[PDB]
């Protein structure tokens, strides 16, 4: 998966 | 000096987990609960990390934190889950996924084809694991 995307999300 | 904002402090240790700076990150985040503990996401981020560093017992003790203080978290339960796949404790990864996957269509969020992609790789790596 995208963990980054996960990590930095606001939500 | 200046002492951070538990906020400021996230997004450094958002900054270094983009770096594959993990123990940094980590650590960073562990400043932010310092500063504010009741906030969900510090303890979710820092779990990844410790994913990454292969210390599966205080992942899943992260992702503990994390649930108590946001049970409606969607990421602390994909976090929680592929934490799980990777210590081979298959059947509560799938449930924990799957949680994650009703959340976010209860929320009406996009996290890509992240958490059915998961969700497949878990159920290949179970099946497999079962019949070897
Ligand atoms: C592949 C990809 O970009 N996935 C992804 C993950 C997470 C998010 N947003 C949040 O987690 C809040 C978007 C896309």
């Amino acid at each position: 998966p995208c963990y980054e995307a996960w990590v930095l999300c606001e939500y | 000096g200046a002492s951070p904002s538990a906020q400021e402090l996230k997004e450094q240790g958002n900054r270094l987990f983009v770096g594959r700076k993990y123990p940094e990150a980590a650590a960073c985040y562990g400043r932010a609960i310092t500063r504010n503990p009741l906030v969900a996401v510090y303890y979710t981020n820092r779990a990844l990390c410790y994913l990454k560093m292969q210390q599966h017992e205080q992942a899943l003790a992260d992702c503990r934190r994390a649930l108590e203080l946001d049970g409606q978290s969607v990421k602390a339960h994909f976090f929680l889950g592929q934490c799980q796949l990777e210590m081979e404790s298959y059947d509560e990864a799938i449930a924990n996924l799957q949680r994650a996957y009703s959340l976010a269509k209860e929320q009406r969020l996009n996290f890509g084809d992240d958490i059915p992609s998961a969700l497949r790789i878990a159920k290949k790596k179970r099946w497999n694991s079962i019949e070897e």
